RNA sequence: AAGCAGCUUUACAGAUCAAUGGCGGAGGGAGGUCAACAUCAAGAACUGUGGGCCUUUUAUUGCCUAUAGAACUUAUAACGAACAUGGUUCUUGCCUUUUACCAGAACCAUCCGGGUGUUGUCUCCAUAAACAGGUAAAGCUGUCCGUUACUGUGGGCUUGCCAUUUUUUGG
């Protein structure tokens, strides 16, 4: 399998960073991210990059159209590395 | 390989976000491998109502959030 | 599950009117039947009519409809 | 010859292997490591001198700490030593008047479950609780059965997508589910300390105690008085012996 | 700035590396994991935006990229 | 003298993992699954958490080379002197470990070997009421017996999740010397007999639901695992699914093909022999028989592992478990397995409402956690509790509440509390504690400061608000499986010793929790417990470990409780409220044994067992075995509770021989009233003792029934056995498939 | 039954009198 | 039975096999599934009538 | 797992025959009824390095952390899968006093032995290994020497493969 497949349902729970094609910056918990990376947020915060700034309760992203996705720091020391 | 697991998020009045910094309301009535979205039609984005089933390739879609709380 | 695919097999059996929006097309809307099918979104529509849209009726005939554009399929 | 042809070149040695390397760190012999013919030719061989008592749960009452709990509780078992009672022991509470008597408390009892059974316990060793229950069969039909055969002892049992074609199983290259030495192999597995390994140490001629297998395990059968008596002796010395760890 | 005759992305491993991106953005840092997408997971990832000069840059860390958003990649030095 | 526990810090057996990384994501509720790993008498679940260590943690010190290579089973969540010299496990001892999936997403698992000795299944209840999912570890050569039924229909009765790690498989391919195609049907009768005792659910190694072992060679597989590590190449990769759920099965395959119906000419073997155990028994068989220089070549060709030049002058058990532990070369499909069988909304909004009462939910920021038992752990004595909701740290002030009182306090809910400091908390490991300051939702950790203000169980909250304890759930006292039955009867040797000997049993009724210490009138202490070995082992703790006195302790006794039979002849009135007196119904008593308002009472009772109507509609309560039936209402319900607390102090002290009264429905035909309650409670234990006594008395004796696994011609000689000991009966004679083994379920009394 | 190691009866493999292939007493005393 | 173990024992064996067989790689009734399981537990007494 | 690309390797065909850089070398292998020194009963228990913290002067104690290692026995706890003997004290027996004893306990010991590490010596078989500083020990370091750092044949695999929505064949 894909190695940042699995580091992204390695990072499932934490508070992640999701940039779109769009600019669309959320940032949550994550719930979902399949092997095809279909990615579910809770507790969604999300940042336009024209300022506009919006909370919501459940979001679900289709990966087709995602720039990047900033894991927290957690990640770094283990366990998919050594 | 992966199918979408949103068994438990059926018949939700979904935001949807598309091309174009659009909005299209749905709920969940079916989907498939593809996830291709079966949605009944609703006040779609001074505001219109058109369709009544819409089936959605999935790369149209940006995002979407489910509004059924 | 109620399928899109027999969604779409639906569509075959109505043929109700239909309006779709495209994928990165902006002005265009494609109005009228849902015939074909595919395992991708291959499908046909004759007597099509492009309607831009408020945000006229220009002369159109037929469409195969090679689903590379698609944002709706709707009837 | 072509029954015992590994081990015929070097059994009746003075010393069996001091000369060659592959089998024995060397010649001064303090290392031993076997090819399993070699090793299933020495477990057949020296039938009269093993245990074919391989279950483990067959000593259930005549444990180390069987014997160390009969010991401590001043108390016999029928195939187990008696000693002393290690506390001399003297006088409401558990009276026949209280008591009520359906089963009568065999001292089998009093040794294998040493705290319900006993007032007043000390310097008891907790007893091993038995092993599973082993379910070995013992392929014993003159050499005629596979290694992996359904013994005569065993209950019965009442009850498109395409691949490529050179897509084989694992292992597919051999044939053999078992081979000329998997019958002697597993009947090695399966057999108690020294033959169950096929390397080691050399432990002296005095400290291979080869009778020591024969009092450690019940009497045979309708053994007369003196030779119950010695079995009862030997067990009597080895639990004085391991009661004392010097 | 140097390299050594490096054959593929794997043996260059957790170097510093600037990422061009199709939105106008340069990652630079080190790397932790790839894919056959070339999908970096950058190590200490600074995003820089040149909005029209000034280069806005960006603390990120970790950052799992998917690969169709990225150009090319260039290998600047070594770790540590 | 009485545990193996590493008390130091630098002593604790460093990981492959990260500990400070597992904190770190025990945060998240969804991550952390708790494992209580039950079984029957020694199933291998003990030694299956040694696969688990050995493969969390770098160098274990209690590994010895007896260990390290693979002869002596390291038994290492055993760590009572008990554990050490019994060969059980006698209490819940468990580890906290990261675990990676196959698709190596790493979760927390909190596992918990519940001792799996009949006797000791109290705390295997603890075990079910403290887990998400349950590795039901079973026997091959042993089969489903009727402790596994039990074990599978009470994990159903908690909403727990069920996954099966079929144990045992060198015990197939080497204790019974069986052929793939005996071996793959004895697999298909143990697997049939699963599907049968679970409600509507299937089990197959086509899902994720049946885990493949044998714990002592290194090894476990689920037939995901095994595709995943070695038919991934030969396959391409889209096709791993839809071949995965063709293994298991009357699948058979040829060349490329699969018909579920076998060849011509060919007659080979079904898909899961072939690509399964065809290879496993070549692996057993070669690594105990072939030469060493092919075996090399087999396993580098084949199964892509090197042996080193230490791994060929091994032992055959040790050389063939580190085959294994080269083939199957970690656990990671146990743990896939578990990821793939539990979610969390579908299962654990039902198992947190029958182990409490089924509400809507509790605001996250009070806390809510259950203490399932006070351990005597290494050190001091810890409390196991899982956190359902909040979130604990050192020096928080927490409320207790023992459970014995909570469902009175439920009442008062329907509509003042002990609240003891946390000292310190760990994770339970395994002979470690792990000092953790914070833990989390769904984690089962170890607080010290609890362990005062309760008996057993608890249910341990912090409320902020007012309205907030409102809404708050509390925690059922835990049903423990078996009922508490032997009994001895205790007094200290010397009576100075007293006082010691009676915190001792405090320690007892905190630590063992199924036993249950009543002292009677003479000075004496019955103590009951749920067997033998149970009792054996509460007296090695009493005098070795807490009293360290000497004790007199009776003979073997039992519960004898009291009941009746015939019709009361007799509706004699007593002053100091005349009730006769009926024999409950063998259905009806074994329906109100499994513990099953008004009008859904009155329909039930109408519908099913034949009542009256005035029978029905006039009920006071229900004590477990034993009804009240009535037959001026303000008059009635003025003493309504007094009454009823008067009823259940007259049947929990019956009149003969102060014993329990269960199985009698008492029917208060009339009562003759005039500082009042003083006489009523009296006055109603006598009338309940001369309604027993008009009728005939029985007196009941509680009848174990017995699990017997004997090899089939040592059959008669169990009917000796059965027929010596009176009261004793055979009722089922069960041919075990595929062993020499017969498993009787008779029955014997107590 | 019978042994074995030999076929013969009476005895068991462990008490057998011939190598593990694969009369008159002094009495009356 | 036990006539045939002891002198044609290789044969019974056999038997014994094509029992298990039809047994279990047949779908046998029930009354013979019943013959097939007396037949088993004589084997295992080796006819004690 | 046939092939190709890549990486590595030895036998090499090759550029310099330089200054480089990897690997290997700066006095061998198997052993032996060879001995010498350690070490082998324990907070389940062990050390190396480093920081920080406490005595009334930072000394011998004792902790918290960071990493690198723990050979040998150990769980039905023990170097030994075997098992003797002696001393003291108490309690029994035989008794006719002691030795010699019966036989249990407690605390100690003494003997036959054993494992592992290092050093050394001995036996057998072989054979740019050159110079300089030290310790209790080693290519430990400096100078230095072979294949050789830039291609191709021959082996091994740590990899990839043999356009139609979610990446690599177009918004
Ligand atoms: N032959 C064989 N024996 C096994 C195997 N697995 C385990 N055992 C034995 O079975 C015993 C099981 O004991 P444990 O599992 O450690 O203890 P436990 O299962 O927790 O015991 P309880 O709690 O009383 O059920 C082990 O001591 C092993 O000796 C196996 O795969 N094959
Ligand atoms: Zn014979």
């Amino acid at each position: 399998n894909g190695i940042p497949v699995k580091l992204l349902n390695e990072a499932q729970g934490h508070i992640v960073s999701l940039e779109l094609t769009t600019g669309a910056t959320y940032r949550g918990k994550l719930v979902e991210s399949e092997d095809s990376m279909n990615v579910q947020l809770r507790d969604v915060i999300a940042t336009e990059p024209q300022g506009a700034v919006t909370h919501m309760d459940q979001i679900f992203v289709r990966g087709s159209q995602i720039k990047f996705i900033v894991v927290p720091d957690l990640l770094k020391n283990a366990p998919l590395f050594k | 390989v992966s199918t979408p697991e949103l068994k438990k998020y059926m018949d939700k009045k979904i935001l949807l976000n598309i091309n174009g910094s659009r909005k299209v309301a749905g709920i969940l009535r079916g989907y498939d491998i593809f996830l291709n979205v079966v949605l009944d039609d609703a006040m779609e984005i001074n505001n219109h109502q058109l369709g009544l089933q819409t089936v959605i390739r999935g790369n149209s879609i940006i995002s979407l959030e489910a509004l059924d709380a | 599950m109620v399928p899109p695919i027999n969604c779409i097999f639906n569509f075959l059996q109505q043929q109700t009117p239909v309006t779709i929006w495209l994928f990165e097309q902006i002005g265009i809307r494609i109005k009228g039947k849902i015939v074909g099918f595919d395992e991708f979104m291959n499908v046909v529509i004759d007597e099509a009519v492009e309607i831009p849209v408020n945000s006229k009726g220009t002369p159109l005939g037929k469409i195969l409809l090679k689903g590379d554009n698609i944002t709706l399929i709707t009837s | 010859s072509q029954d015992d042809e590994y081990v015929k070149d070097w059994l009746y040695d003075s010393r069996p292997l001091e000369e060659d390397s592959k089998k024995v760190n060397g010649t001064s012999y303090k290392k031993w490591s076997f090819d399993l013919p070699e090793m299933s030719n020495l477990y057949r061989l020296s039938t009269p001198l093993r245990d074919e008592v391989t279950d483990k749960n067959y000593y259930y009452l005549f444990d180390k700490k069987s014997f160390f709990n009969g010991k401590a509780l001043n108390n016999a078992i029928p195939g187990g030593p008696k000693f002393e009672p290690l506390y001399p022991r003297e006088e409401e509470f558990n009276s026949i008047d209280r008591v009520i008597f359906r089963v009568p408390i065999r001292s089998e009892y009093k040794v294998a479950f040493p705290h319900l059974y006993n007032s007043r316990p000390r310097s008891v060793r907790i007893p091993w609780y038995n092993n599973p229950v082993s379910c070995i069969i013992q392929n014993d039909e003159e050499y005629d059965t596979p290694a992996l055969f359904f013994d005569p002892s065993l209950n019965p049992i009442p009850h498109d997508f395409t691949l490529p074609e050179d897509f084989a199983p694992l292992l597919a290259e051999e044939e053999e589910l078992i081979l000329p030495n998997t019958k002697d192999a597993m009947s090695l597995y399966h057999s108690p300390f020294p033959f169950n390994r096929t390397k080691g140490k050399m432990v002296r001629a005095q400290d291979v105690a080869l009778a020591k297998k024969w009092f450690l395990q019940h009497p045979d059968e309708e053994y007369p008085v003196k030779v119950k008596v010695s079995y009862q002796k030997l067990l009597k010395n080895y639990v004085l012996n391991e009661l004392h760890p010097t | 700035i140097q390299v050594a005759h490096s054959s593929r992305l794997a043996n260059l491993i957790d170097y510093k590396l600037r990422v061009l991106t199709q939105d106008g953005r340069v990652y630079i840092g080190q790397l932790m994991a790839f894919d056959k997408h070339m999908n970096l997971v950058l190590n200490e990832c600074i995003e820089e935006r040149v909005p029209k000069i000034k280069v806005e840059k960006r603390v990120l860390g970790l950052t799992i990229l998917r690969g169709e958003q990225i150009l090319s990649t260039v290998v600047e030095d070594k770790p540590l | 003298e009485h545990t193996i526990f590493t008390q130091l810090k630098k002593n604790i057996p460093k990981t492959r993992y990260n500990r400070d990384y597992m904190l770190s994501m025990a945060n998240i509720p969804e991550r952390i699954i708790n494992v209580g790993v039950i079984g029957p008498l020694h199933s291998g679940k003990t030694s299956l958490m040694d696969l688990l260590v050995i493969d969390s943690h770098k160098r274990i010190p209690d590994m010895s080379k007896n260990v390290e290579l693979g002869w002596k089973p390291l038994r290492y969540l055993d760590n009572l002197k008990q554990e050490i010299d019994r060969g059980l496990s006698i209490k819940l001892n468990g580890s906290t470990l990261l675990c990676t999936d196959l698709e190596s997403k790493s979760r927390m698992i909190n596992f918990l070997d519940a001792p799996g000795h009949v006797n000791f299944m109290d705390e295997t209840a603890v075990a079910l009421a403290a887990s998400d999912l349950v590795l039901i570890v079973i026997d091959v050569v042993e089969g489903v017996t009727f402790v596994v039924e039990q074990l599978i229909k009470q994990s159903i009765k908690n909403n727990v999740a069920m996954c099966f790690v079929i144990n045992k498989l060198d015990r197939l391919i080497l204790d019974l010397k069986l052929p793939p195609m005996d071996a793959y049907l004895k697999l298909n009768h143990i697997i049939a007999n699963i599907n049968s005792f679970t409600k509507g659910n299937v089990f197959s190694p086509i899902d994720n639901n049946i885990i493949f072992a044998s714990t002592k060679l290194g090894f476990t597989f689920t037939i995901k695992e095994f595709v995943s590590y070695y038919y991934a190449h030969s396959i391409p990769s889209s096709k791993i699914d839809d071949f995965t759920t063709r293994l298991w099965g009357s699948v058979y395959y040829h060349k490329g093909n699969f018909r579920t119906k076998p060849f011509e000419n060919v007659e080979k073997y079904p898909t899961f022999v072939e690509f399964i155990l065809i290879p496993l028994y070549k692996i057993f068989s070669y690594a105990l028989s072939m030469e060493k220089d092919k075996l090399k070549n087999l396993l580098r060709s084949n199964f892509r592992v090197n042996l080193s030049q230490e791994a060929l002058q091994y032992d055959p058990q040790p050389f063939l478990k580190h085959v294994l532990q080269l083939i199957f070369r970690q656990q990671t499909g146990l743990v896939d397995a578990i990821t793939r069988c539990y979610q969390p909304f579908e299962l654990f909004d039902n198992k947190t409402a029958h182990l409490s009462i089924p509400g809507k939910s509790t605001p996250e920021g009070t806390l809510w956690a259950h203490v399932l038992k006070t351990v005597d752990y290494g050190g001091a004595e810890w409390s196991l509790v899982r956190i359902y909701s909040g979130l604990l740290k050192r020096g928080d002030t927490v409320r207790i509440l023992d459970t014995s009182q909570s469902e009175s306090r439920q009442k008062r809910q329907l509509h003042e509390t002990p609240s003891c400091e946390v000292e310190e908390i760990g994770l339970l490991g395994g002979r470690y504690v792990y000092p953790v300051h914070e833990a989390h939702k769904g984690q089962i950790v170890l607080i010290k400061g609890i362990s005062s203000a309760y008996i057993k169980s608890a249910t341990l909250y912090s409320v902020k608000s007012k309205e907030d304890m409102k809404q708050l759930k509390f925690f059922k006292p835990l049903d423990y499986i078996t009922e508490a039955v032997f009994k001895i009867v205790l007094q200290p040797l010397l009576p100075r010793e007293l006082p010691k000997l009676l915190d001792a049993l405090n320690k007892i009724s905190k630590y063992y929790p199924g036993v249950i210490i009543k002292v009677e009138e003479s000075g004496e202490h019955v103590i009951l417990g749920n067997g033998e070995l149970y009792m054996d082992c509460l007296l090695y703790d009493l005098r070795a470990s807490y009293a360290k006195i000497e004790i007199k302790i009776s003979d073997p006794l039992t519960v004898f409780s009291e009941s009746c039979s015939n019709e009361s002849f007799a509706s004699i009135p007593v002053s100091n409220i005349s009730v006769a007196a009926e024999p409950m119904d063998s259905k009806m008593i074994q329906d109100l044994s499994r513990n099953t308002n008004p009008r859904k009472l009155s329909k039930i009772l109408r519908t099913e067992y034949g009542w009256d109507s005035l029978a029905s509609r006039n009920v006071w309560s229900f004590y477990n075995g034993n009804v009240l039936i009535n037959d001026s209402p303000e008059l009635l319900s003025k003493y309504k509770e007094q009454i009823i607390q008067g009823f259940y102090w007259a049947v929990k002290e019956g009149p003969l021989a102060e014993e329990p009264i269960y199985g009698v429905q008492y029917k208060l035909l009339s009562i003759s009233v005039p500082v009042m309650k003083s006489q009523i409670i009296p006055l109603m234990k006598k009338a309940c003792y001369v309604g027993l006594l008009t009728a005939i008395p029985i007196l009941l004796e509680p009848i174990y029934e017995v699990d017997i696994t004997v090899h089939a011609p040592l059959l008669p000689i169990v009917e000796e056995l059965m027929k010596k000991r009176r009261g004793s009966r055979i009722y089922k004679t069960i041919k075990v498939a595929g062993t020499p083994l017969l498993e009787v379920r008779g029955q014997v009394p107590v | 039954s019978f042994c074995r190691n030999c076929g013969e009866a009476g005895h068991k493999e462990k008490d057998c009198m011939e190598k593990p292939r694969k009369v008159l007493v002094r009495a009356t005393d | 039975g036990w006539k045939l173990a002891l002198v044609s024992k290789k044969t019974h064996d056999m038997i014994w096999e094509k029992l298990r067989y039809i047994l279990q790689t047949q779908e046998l009734s029930s009354t013979l599934r019943e013959s097939l399981e007396t037949l088993f537990e004589i084997r295992q007494k080796d006819y004690k009538s």
